[PDB]
């Protein structure tokens, strides 16, 4: 639409929100494959932050291109490393969600704020395979990674 | 012109078979190879920002791919291999790069040099 | 409905078409080697509920066919899941496979007719048992790979038809969108 | 389109005919999920009439949702439970067809008129699984359910 | 689109140049199945021209149907009729190529302008199986059918 389309060029960072993502209960509803920042550069944020971010974006795009394909031809046709990107991606989709302090009246959860380094560490550990054993839902709607580990325990019984 | 032509063709052959990569368990040797070469050439077309390359540096990188030297290298390591490989040829092999530029093409001599730089460097890289 | 929808539906179905086509060709290769291997196994076939299929689906009614006859041992992971032996099907079955099964211990399997069709002393008894397990296995895989080939060929041609249809729909919508937008502009302009 | 779109609010019962349905040979080509009535209400038509109707529409809706999968992969990839809703839905879709007196030249069948209680009974019986053994085609272009049984017998 | 649709009302023929065909080394790179003509009609070009053209199209279509089976079973597993259609189709594919006068500089070979009756005759004879004995490459980049015989002789 001309109005938002003309606006993009005026920005240094863009956070693009998606109804399709909100509809899944993933809040904030940020499209991780349509959000940009002029400072997203290894020389500015450092190579660890850059690398983790691009790795997150890569696995999510890889999953995205697999979805519609495996929604018809089935999961069991996947290689034991392809289905590992699926499980990891679906965990990463959820760890991107977060309870907002301002959103308590909507979530029933207490608001969370996550320091930059903790964010990096968390998505870095998931990508490395450190939490392949934990269930998907453990990562949904929490703050730092440790909360996903604790939630997985609550869920056990 | 030399290496780009070979790469163009092998990338097209790859593209025909591309969708059968992540769904290919029981493919014949031939189609297994087209994929292997494709993923590696694709990795070699990746490039960092703000670092444009002299044409002879470009051909030396593409050579490693089109001549099969990286076919057994795990694809996630290619960008790392290239960066280090290029640093090395720039540092220790200015004469070789010179000759690729001057001779217009890649001679029998340049070809023999690269074969030995690449295979030895690669085994060191994977050590 | 919308161009964006159509574009995304078209993206995946074009993928599905290529995947099912490749699968058809892999299955064609397995079936070819399976049929040439069934000849010196059928004449060999001349000399409790046991169910024989495979782990792998997308081969039409191969698994559901024998499961209908079923209602206890299952060779093929799809038998245990619908209703135990795993990793059968992906590699062609040997007499070694038949012996491994008999060592652990009516038999129901799919008899190959064509690509299109299939129909569902204490040391002598040990051999004739392994002989029965083998014959079923060799028939099983010929039928399954033929069926997967046909199923995938059918799915590929279906996707192909769906692509065409969505492409026409796409272009009808594309043209409508351009014209509608243009009429709004002209109506806005002429009203001045 | 503005003309039909605006017309819906002036009606107590809408009968919406569909080309896709006509082209499958289903006549009258009524869309059973796009036709509605302001008196489709248990307090007016009774609970029995109301429940059969909603149950027919549910299975038709469930069938419709299964049609993208069927298109690509066909019947054989469906669960046994899904094959049953498919087979029954297809029998229902056919039992909604009817030979019109006015259309005898096009159908090749004698026109039929079915009393309400028989219509309810017929669809009630299909939904209860009473004719799962019968072939689809038996339910096409007939009147009351008994004609579907006779057609199945004549097909032998 | 209105633009091609409006244009197509006027066209009596299409010549389709294809990159796939060019990469097979076939020049001119004309797609033999994709190119069409409105006057490809026995009532206009004659029954003989029509039957030979239609015979070339059929064999090319048929050869396309076998290509999947070649990639699967191999060329020594074809019936003696199917072996023959591959042999003939491939020679036909090659005899459809032709050296151009306008390209005598870049290539060095003499260009060929082939009369219609010779074109018709050449393809008539390959279909009839008059040159089953000749090698496939003899038919490549030649003018009239005699030059394919002369090229077969020159290839020792």
């Amino acid at each position: 639409d001309p109005a938002p389309a003309t606006t993009f060029a005026h920005l240094d960072a863009t956070t693009v929100l998606s109804r399709a993502i909100a509809e899944l209960g993933i809040y904030p509803a940020v499209d991780p494959l349509d959000s940009t920042s002029r400072i997203m550069d290894p020389n500015i944020v450092g190579s660890e932050h850059y690398d983790v971010a691009r790795g997150v974006q890569k696995i999510l795009q890889d999953y995205k291109s697999l979805q519609d394909i495996i929604a018809i031809l089935g999961m069991d046709e996947l290689s034991e490393e392809d289905k590992l990107t699926v499980s990891r991606a679906r965990k990463i989709q959820r760890f991107l969600s977060q309870p907002f302090q301002v959103a308590e009246v909507f979530t029933g959860h207490l608001g969370k704020l996550v320091p930059l380094k903790e964010t990096i560490k968390g998505f870095q550990q998931i990508l490395a395979g450190e939490y392949d054993h934990l269930p998907e839902q453990a990562f949904y709607m929490v703050g730092p990674i440790e909360e996903a580990v604790a939630k997985a325990d609550k869920l056990a019984e | 012109k030399q290496v780009a032509g070979t790469m163009k063709l092998e990338l097209a052959q790859y593209r025909e078979v591309a969708a059968f990569a992540q769904f290919g368990s029981d493919l014949d040797a031939a189609t297994q190879q087209l994929l292997s070469r494709g993923v590696r050439l694709t990795e070699l077309l990746k490039q960092g920002q703000y670092s444009p390359m002299a044409i002879e540096e470009q051909v030396a990188v593409i050579y490693a791919g089109v001549r099969g030297y990286l076919d057994k290298l795990e694809p996630s390591k290619i960008t790392k291999f290239e960066n280090a490989f290029l640093s090395h040829v720039i540092s220790q092999h200015q004469a070789l790069l010179s000759k690729i530029r001057t001779d217009g093409k890649i001679s029998e001599e340049s070809d023999a040099k690269l074969k030995e730089i690449v295979t030895n460097f690669l085994a060191g890289f994977e050590a | 409905a919308t161009l964006k929808d159509i574009t995304r539906r078209l993206k995946s179905i074009k993928n599905i078409q290529k995947i099912t086509k490749s699968m058809k060709m892999v299955a064609a290769a397995k079936y070819a080697r399976a049929e040439r291997e069934l000849k010196p196994a059928r004449v060999y076939g001349v000399g409790l509920i046991i169910g024989v299929s495979s782990d792998r689906g997308l081969c039409g009614a191969i698994h559901s066919s024998v499961a209908k006859q079923m209602k206890i041992i299952g060779v093929g992971d799809k038998i245990r899941s619908i209703l135990t032996f795993k990793e059968v099907g992906r590699r062609p079955p040997t007499f070694g496979d038949a012996s491994v099964i008999a060592l652990e211990l009516s038999i129901i399997f799919n008899r190959f007719r064509s690509v299109i069709s299939y129909k569902t002393l204490r040391n002598y008894q040990e051999y004739s048992l392994a002989n029965i397990i083998y014959y079923s296995l060799k028939e099983s895989t010929t039928s399954e790979q033929s069926a997967r080939m046909t199923a995938m060929d059918n799915a590929s041609k279906n996707a192909s038809e769906m692509i065409d249809k969505l492409t026409l729909t796409f272009n009808r919508t594309r043209q409508a969108v351009i014209t509608k937008e243009l009429i709004e502009i002209i109506s806005g302009a002429a009203a001045l």
